[PDB]
Parts: C-alpha cells; structure tokens; sequence
RNA sequence: GUGAUCGGGUAGGCGGGCGUGCCGAUGGGGCGGAAGCCGGGCCGUGAGGUCCGGUGGACCCGUCGGUAUUGCGGAUCCUGCC
RNA sequence: CUUGGAUCACGGGGCAGGGAGUUCACCCGAGCGGCGAGGUUAAGGGGGUCAACCCCGAAGCCGCAGGGAAACCGACAGGUCC
C-alpha cells in the first residue's frame, strides 16, 4: 500500500529533529505532497512528524488526476500521454493502477520529479491546524479521506 | 668566440690556489669544446 | 584569495588550444594537462632527470606540465615534452640520444596522445 | 604582475575597520602587555601560549666552545665526485699516473670523504680519512684508498 | 628572416639575415615590469618639515566648561593648536622621505624584456597599433648603411627621412603635442610631447647632433639600450631605424 | 550570425589584404573561426588556403564582436611572415 | 515584437521605481542640495530594518532587461562624437550620435553636414 | 542546461564596480567661448554619468598603465559666516 | 554603548571649508615572474647624450647532511605492496 503525506505547518518554533526528518522526507514547504510505501522505517518517521502533516491511503483515480494535473519532469515540464505511451507501454491510468498495486514504482518513469506542489484547499481547511483530525481538527492520520482533500487541493 | 664558466671551479678550489686551476681549466675547455 | 591564472598569454593560448584539441579528438589527456597547467605558480610541477630515468623505459614518451631540471643521469634515450627546460637538462637529454621538444610539437606528432606518460 | 589595492580603501565607511566594538583597539592592555610580557617566569597571562608553542625558550641548557678553537672540517660525497668528475679533470683535481686515475682531495681542501651515493668509475682516493661505507663502495667500483 | 639594406637615397643594395633575438616571444608583462622599475629609478624623495605643526604651546581646559577637551592657545584669541583636526595643526600622516620608492629587478629578467621589446619593434601590426604612421615606410624593419652615423646637418637628416618614409611620423609627433591640463604647468612640465622614431647606432660621429632637434626622435647606441627607448608608456612596438653595425653587435651580444 | 565589413586595407610591402569586420550574433554565443572563414570566403571570394584569422573579440554586455583577417596573395609571402601557431590554428 | 515588449516592461518598471534618497533628505538643506543614496548603517534605523511605512532601498531586482538596458527611449544606443572621424565608424541602423557639449559651432556645422549626408540620427 | 532541495541579516570574512589629485604613453576638445556656478531632460539597482538653456571669460577631458595628505552628519571636533 | 532606545539614558541651532590604519626594521603566509643544485649582489669602479641608461664587482647571505650540551660521528637518488 502507498501512503500520501501532505505538509501543513511551518518549521519555525519546532525541533531540529522534526525539521531534519521532514527534509529527509523531502517535505521542505507547505502544501507539498509526497508518496511513500507503508514500511516500518517510514512509519517511524511519520510518527515523529505526526504533528506537522496529514497522511493517508491513496486511490488510483486520485493518483491519475494528480499525475495529469500536478506532475512534473526535470525542467518543470508537464506529463503527457505521449511521453507515457512512449517510455512505457501504458496510459496514466494503468501506470497508477500498477503503482498503487505494486509491480511498478513512480521513479520507473524517467526524469519524474518526486514531489508534488499543490495550491491550498478550496473552501479552506475545515479544521484547526492546532488539533488532530480525530478530535475535529486537521492534523494526523485520515483514511481514505485524504483523497477528498487532495481533490480540493488539486 | 666562447664564454667559459670558471666560477664553478673558483667556488670549489682552496683559496690561494685558484688562478692556476683556472688557467688549466681554460686550456682544458678550449681543447675539448673547441 | 582570488586565484588568478598565468600572466603569460602564450600559456593561456596553450591551455585553450589543449581544451579544444581534447574536444576535437575525443580524449582526456589534453584536458588533464590543461587543468594541471592552470595550477597555482607556487605549486607548479618540477621534475629532475633522475626521476625520469627511474620511472621510464627506453623509447618512452613523457610529458611534464612544468619545468625539467638537471640533476642525475640519463642512461637511455627518451622523448620529453615540457613547458620549460634548463640548459643542463636539455644538454643531458640530447646526450644519450634523446630529444627535448614542446607540448605543441607533441600534439602535432601525436594527436591522440597514446602511450604518453604524465609526470608531476 | 598582480597589483591589488589595500583594504583600507574598501573599509573606508565601515566605522570600525574590522576590529569589533569601538572599545577593542586600544593600548597595551588590549594585547596583554608589551612584547613577551606575561610569558611566564613572573606572570602567566600567556603561559598557555608558552607551553603550547614556545617551550625551551625560558631557561638555559649546555655550553658553547670558543671560536678561537672551533674548526669546521670540510667534507665531500661520492655522489659529488661522480657528478662533478669532468670539472675535477679539467682543473687538476683528477690527473694521470701510470695506468691510473687519481683523486687528490687535499687540493680541493677537504678533510673527510663521506659515503652517500654510488661510485661508477675506478679511482685511487688520496686523502686523510675515509668512511668504511665509502671504502667498500670504492673497492667495489674497483679502486684503492691511499691515506695521507 | 632576410632583409634588404637601404642607402641614404632609399634604394636597396645588400641582403642580410636577422639574428635570433628578433624571434623572441612577446612578453608585455615583463616589458611593463621593467619600464615601471625604470620609472621608479628617477623620482626624487619628498617630505614635509618634521617639526611643522608642532611650534605652538597649549593648555587644555578639561571637564566642566561647556567646551570640548581640546588644547588651546593661552593669549587673546585662544585658538586650538597642535592637534591634527585643528586648523594650523600638524598633519596626521604626512609624506616622509624615509619611504622607499626604489624597485629592484633582476638582470636576466631585464635582458629578456629588452630582447622581447626588440622582437616587438620588428613587427608591423604592433608598430601600427601603437599609433605610428607607416603608410609609406620601406621595410619594417628598416636597416640602413653605416653612412648615416656621420650626418651632422638637420636638413640632410630631414631629406633622408623624407626618402625613407618616417617624416610623416615626425609630423605626427609635432602635431600631437599639447599644453597639459592641471598644475604641472606651474612646476615646469608643460608641453606634454609625443614620441617619434628611434635610431639605433653603433658609433656616434655626428648623427646625434644632426637628428636631435627633430621632434620625437631619439638616438641611442646598442651598448646603452633600455626598455624605455623601445616601449614608452609600457606600450611596445616603436618605429626604429637600425644600422648594419648595430645588427652585427646584436649578433654578438644578444641583448 | 551576420557579418559587416568595416574596413579593407592593401599592403604591397607585405602583400596582403587586411580586413576588419564586425559580427552580429544575438541570442547566440561567440561564433567559431571555421564559421567566420566560411562566411568571409562565401562573401568576398577569397582562397581558403590563404586567409588566416587573427582574432575575434567579444565585449562586456554586447551582441556584436569584432574580427581581423588577412588574405595573402601567395603561400611564399604568407609563410615568410606568419608564424607556426597561427598557421596551425587554421586548417593549414 | 519582443524588443517592443521589453521596452514596455522597462518603461513601466522605471515609472514605478522610486528615487532612492538617504534617510532624511527633506530635513536638512545640506542634503536637499546634494541628493544621493547612502546605505543606512545604524543600529536602530527603520529603513535598515525595512519596516512598513518607510522609504525603500535599492536592490538588484529593479534592474532592466539586458536586451534593452542602456538604450535611448527612441530605441537606439548613444555614441559620443567629438569629430567627424568619430562620426564615421557608426552603424546608422542601431546606433545614434550625441555631439559632445564642448564642441564648437564651427566644427558641429561640419559634423551635422556629414551626418546628414551619411544618414545618421543626431539626438541634438 | 539544472536549481521543491539558491535570494533576511549585527560582529566578521570574501568578490566586483563609482568617484578625486599628480606621472609615463595614446586619441582629442577649446574666444565660433575651457574650468566652475544656477535651473532642468535622459541613461544607470546605485555609487554616478551625460545633454539643454543661462552666467562666465582661459584652460580641459576620454582610454591603457602607475602613484596618493584620495570620498564625512556626528568626535560637549577645529576655523569662518549667519 | 547596551539583554533591552520614541524614552523622564548620553551626543544633536544653521551653512561652507578642514578632519582619523601612516613609515621603517625583523618574522609568518599567499598571487604572480625569473634562474634553477644552485640563486643573488652590497658598498664601490668604468663608460655615456651624465640623479634616468649600459657594463663590471659573489665580499657576504640562503640552500645542497644530519644527530649531539660537547668532544665527536657521519645516511635509500629506489628493494616490496595498495
């Protein structure tokens, strides 16, 4: 399973441990998204940065929209079905299906940038940055509901 | 016309016995290299 | 401190020529020698005849990116290319039946620089 | 060649010329004393620099002999003989006797023959003293030592 | 490089091969170093009176007068004195005659520079770029018989230069002579004068007198050559007339 | 990469045409010597076995460079004066 | 056209650009009659802290496009002219002549005549 | 060409530019009006430069290379004036 | 200056001119350049178109052999591997 992580809070007034962990996760700025695998070594880091990010399990339709809209190559170039059909024998939908069901890695697409840069959510965050999603806020683990947010921020 | 180098032997020979060695070296070099 | 290069326009021209030659022929030795010549003057290479005789063979070709000095013997004949020679070094290399030449003439005689030994 | 400009020209407008606070560049107190003041022996404001970088500066050790009696003997090596052979031949130092090449070092004005470096030619070395290593190298090159 | 030898009428007679000093590589850096050292070697030491500004007797008032703590004269006007921010006081860091102006240079570098400047005088593009008029010159380099060492009339030198083709550079030198800008006019040193050709000779037998008074023209022997004759202002490539004897003496001394 | 000839001089005592030109190169780097020879020969009807280029020079904040060329009448006259590094820099 | 576009950019930028003057130029006649920029260096200077409500400071971001930097608003670049030889050696397609202010009437008559018969724009 | 992973900054360290007076060279201007002064236009991030008009009545500038009593808002700073 | 300046903390009526990292000696480094197992002259001498220029002058200094309080003794110019 692939997890999506979005950064929500700034690193000012935060510990160097957290800052460095976020740098290692490549989450340098706010409203930036990264996709990783649900391994224990990643879950530990997510638990360490639990209070500055949201995360959850992502869906293939959402990933396809994400690649079609906010995906970039070296040079900040858009991704196109031309390029995908050339470098691989697939379309974006099939690539996403695979990626989320194993059998394929995003970096298998040559010159793919590993960070997605989103605008802030339409209608706004409907919960405080100072609290967690469970108790009515915004931070921490959602489930499939990370896709609603990715849609609002796409 | 030539420019023989003799200070190389002046700085080596024991003083009070330099002009004789210089003359012998002059003759030797003139012979060999000319 | 700002590290300038050489003030000898002939050295500057040689460095540019070496880089162009490397790009033309598809080799690395000329670019290597160029960056070695762009080395600060206080660290410029100096080699004596003894070292060449020690680490060469008969019929070898050698390039020195600095100066060659006269101290030691030469027991066999070799070709030496360098930017500056001393009188004694030139004389001692001619004796033993070798040849002392310039890096430009070496580039002429051998564009690929195959078989050449760098000493520094 | 390279004629850079002085950095006062750049610091003109800097208000302290790189010395810090406007209290920092004053008389001898700002150095800790004048000269080697405080390097030990009565005061210890620089005893730390003394023990890190300048030991054997305080105190005496040994004695000196008079130069009226000092003599500096002159020495030469086999490498030097072999590397200057042809000049020693051109000028006297090496000469000819029956079937032999001889090296008279007293002429040169040397008292000792030391033993650094190979010897190639065969020779007869005429001199007061010679070191055993030089003896062996000479007798291997095929010569003799005749001591005066 | 073979060259023709011309006569005082402007006609070639003989043929001679140039020595190897005319093949020396071009080194403007060394030429510049040597010219700058030569500059340094003719300047006079300058300093102020070491007791200037320190003739007044003063007394400071101190704390508690609504005034600053400055040393002041003790009669009627009571003006400040002796300090370097006072009017009429001493200067903080004046010029001093102890200062060293001399710059040293080594013989071998100096001679290499002279050789390079000679080789430069034997080049066309440098002579033209420097500013010399060479539209109607004969050879570049110009070599003339030893009969020129004996001409002691300025009008005969005029005619010879007309036939050789350097009178136009002499005219340029005359025309491009100006009255300076600045205070050097008070200290003499007015009439900044331009440079013309340089005649190198083996022996002087009248040519010095004959050619002296032509504006911009210098006459020098070979044994007494320097880099300021060959590269005025650090700029090499001066128009030079050589002689056969001078070139032979170059073949002998090479520098 | 365009070229405008600013000056032509003739020299009989040396036997050569001296050509001073300006190279307009905008949005492009300094042109190469082979290209400059090609264009000068295509324009002025010169023999490529002669025609050494001495220098191309660019300047601070500018898309115009300057160039100097010499066209000789004979190999004898060109070799008598021009040196070996200049003769090798070209395709000669 | 791109050159015209960059010209419009420069015009708008340099209309918006302020005239950069030192801390308090309005307050002392010693600064009113010699206006210039001096960087504020004080420990409590608000222009140094870049506070709101205060005049701004120069920076490298205010520069104009390289293509059009330094050109006369007409579109040409200027060349000072003191004599007719300098008048010659001008490309009448991209350069214009500006006659030096110390040149006399006798000589600028000639300069104008030659510019007229050469086709060179003269800004004076 | 690359820069999500370069664009705040005191003490402090480093790189490049603007300006002032003299020397060696080179190219120029000036009673058909130089320097300086007053008010204006244009270029330059800027340190500054240049042009227009007026006053003025004898010298002045650009480029290369060197030199220096070389750049002020403060010092209960110094002198003069108000 | 100060942890801290709009301060009831000090300096600050206006304008113009002046006004603050300089020189020598020794030492540690560097950016260039010359010669190179050698490098370099000082004082001074000769010539000249006479304070610029050219030619001499290696005395001395540093380096090529170090260890040792001293008497004293006195070494790889290349054997193997990465």
């Amino acid at each position: 399973a692939k997890l999506a992580l979005i950064r929500l809070r700034s690193g000012i007034r935060a510990r160097g441990e957290v800052r460095d962990t976020l740098a290692m996760l490549r989450l340098h700025r706010i409203n930036h998204l990264v996709i990783v695998d649900d391994t224990p070594s990643y879950r530990g880091m997510i638990q360490k940065v639990k209070d500055y990010i949201t995360w959850g399990e992502i869906d293939k339709e959402t990933l396809a929209k994400l690649l079609r809209k906010r995906g970039r190559l070296i040079g900040n170039k858009p991704i196109t079905d031309e390029y995908v059909k050339e470098k691989l024998g697939m379309t974006i939908e099939e690539f996403a299906e695979k990626v989320v069901n194993g059998e394929m890695k995003l970096r298998d697409l040559p010159n793919i940038k590993p960070v997605f840069r989103l605008h802030p959510p339409r209608g706004g965050l409907k919960g405080s940055k100072k609290r967690s999603f469970k108790e009515g806020g915004a931070l921490g683990y959602r489930g499939e509901k990370i896709n609603e947010l990715i849609e609002r921020m796409l | 016309a030539a420019a023989a180098a003799a200070a190389a032997a002046a700085a080596a020979a024991a003083a009070a016995a330099a002009a004789a060695a210089a003359a012998a070296a002059a003759a030797a070099a003139a012979a060999a290299a000319a | 401190v700002k590290r300038t290069g050489p003030t000898d326009i002939n050295l500057r021209r040689l460095i540019r020529t070496l880089r162009k030659k490397s790009n033309e022929e598809g080799v690395k030795i000329w670019k290597d020698i160029a960056w070695r010549l762009e080395r600060p003057r206080r660290q410029r290479a100096e080699v004596n005849i003894s070292k060449i005789n020690r680490y060469t063979k008969e019929g070898d070709v050698v390039i020195v990116p600095g100066s060659v000095l006269g101290a030691g013997r030469l027991e066999h004949k070799v070709v030496v290319a360098a930017w500056k020679f001393s009188e004694a070094a030139r004389r001692k290399i001619i004796e033993a039946g070798g040849e002392a030449i310039s890096i430009e003439e070496l580039m002429e005689r051998n564009p690929k620089g195959s078989g050449v030994i760098i000493m520094e | 060649m390279i004629r850079r400009r002085k950095k006062v020209r750049k610091l003109r407008g800097s208000h302290t010329h790189g010395w810090g606070c406007k209290k920092k560049h004053r008389g001898g107190g700002s150095k800790g004393g004048r000269g080697m003041a405080g390097t030990g022996k009565r005061k210890d404001q620089k005893w730390t620099w003394t023990i890190k970088y300048a030991p054997d500066r305080l105190g005496k050790r040994g004695f000196h002999r008079p130069k009226a009696v000092q003599y500096i003997p002159k020495v030469i090596n086999l490498n030097d003989i072999d590397e200057n052979f042809e000049l020693f031949k051109d000028a006297g130092i090496i000469y000819e006797e029956d079937g032999k090449l001889v090296f008279d070092a007293t002429a040169l004005g040397v008292d000792k023959i030391l033993g650094t470096g190979k010897l190639t030619r065969a020779l007869v070395v005429k001199a007061y003293y010679v070191t055993p290593k030089a003896e062996e190298k000479i007798k291997a090159a095929g010569g003799e030592v005749l001591l005066a | 490089m073979k060259v023709k030898v011309f006569n005082l009428e402007g006609e070639p007679v003989e043929e001679i091969e140039l020595p190897k000093v005319f093949s020396t590589p071009f080194r403007p850096d060394l030429i510049r170093r040597a010219v700058i050292a030569s500059w340094t070697h003719r300047i006079q030491p300058q300093g102020r009176d070491p007791q200037a500004g320190k003739r007044r007797v003063t007394e400071n008032i101190g704390k508690g007068h609504g005034m600053a703590r400055v040393e002041r004269i003790k009669t009627s006007p009571r003006f400040a004195a002796f300090v370097p921010f006072a009017v009429g006081g001493r200067r903080t860091h004046p010029p001093k005659v102890e200062k060293i102006i001399w710059e040293d240079i080594n013989k071998k570098e100096r001679r290499l520079a002279i050789m390079s400047a000679i080789a430069a005088t034997a080049n066309y593009d440098l002579v033209r770029a420097r500013g010399h008029v060479v539209d109607n010159v004969v050879q570049i380099p110009l070599v003339v018989t030893d009969d020129l060492q004996k001409v002691f009339k300025t009008a005969q030198t005029r005619e010879i230069f007309k036939k050789l083709g350097v009178w136009d550079d002499i005219e340029r030198a005359k025309k491009n002579t100006k009255i300076r800008a600045g205070k050097g006019k008070m200290r003499g040193r007015r009439y900044k004068k331009a440079k013309g050709p340089l005649i190198v000779v083996a022996k002087n037998e009248g040519i010095v007198q004959g050619a002296r008074n032509h504006p911009g023209v210098d006459v020098v022997t070979v044994d007494n050559l320097g880099v300021e004759y060959l590269a005025p202002g650090t700029h090499p490539g001066r128009l030079t007339i050589w002689t056969k004897g001078a070139i032979e003496r170059l073949r002998e001394i090479y520098g | 990469m365009e070229i405008k000839v600013t000056e032509i001089r003739e020299n009989k005592l040396l036997g050569r045409k001296e050509i001073y030109f300006d190279v307009l190169h905008e949005g492009e780097p300094t042109p190469s010597r082979e290209a400059v020879k090609g264009k000068l020969v295509a324009m002025l009807d010169l023999d490529p076995n002669t025609t050494v280029i001495q220098y191309i020079r660019s300047y601070f904040g500018s898309n115009v460079s300057k160039g100097y060329a010499k066209a000789y009448e004979t190999r004898e006259r060109m070799l008598y004066i021009e040196p070996e590094y200049i003769l090798v820099r070209d395709g000669l | 056209n791109e050159k015209a576009r960059l010209l419009r950019i420069r015009a708008k930028l340099k209309r918006k650009k302020p005239r950069f003057l030192r801390q308090e130029w309005w307050r002392y006649p010693k600064f009113k009659n010699d206006p210039k920029w001096r960087r504020p260096k004080g420990i409590d200077s608000k222009m140094r802290l870049k506070k709101k409500g205060k005049p701004r400071s120069p920076s490298i971001g205010w520069s104009s496009p390289k293509a059009v930097r330094g050109l006369h608003p007409s579109g040409y670049e200027e060349v000072l002219v003191h004599n007719v030889k300098e008048l010659e050696a001008i490309d009448p397609t991209r350069q214009a002549a500006r006659i030096a202010g110390t040149v006399g009437a006798r000589k600028r008559e000639m300069i104008l005549a030659r510019a007229k018969e050469l086709g060179v724009k003269v800004l004076n």
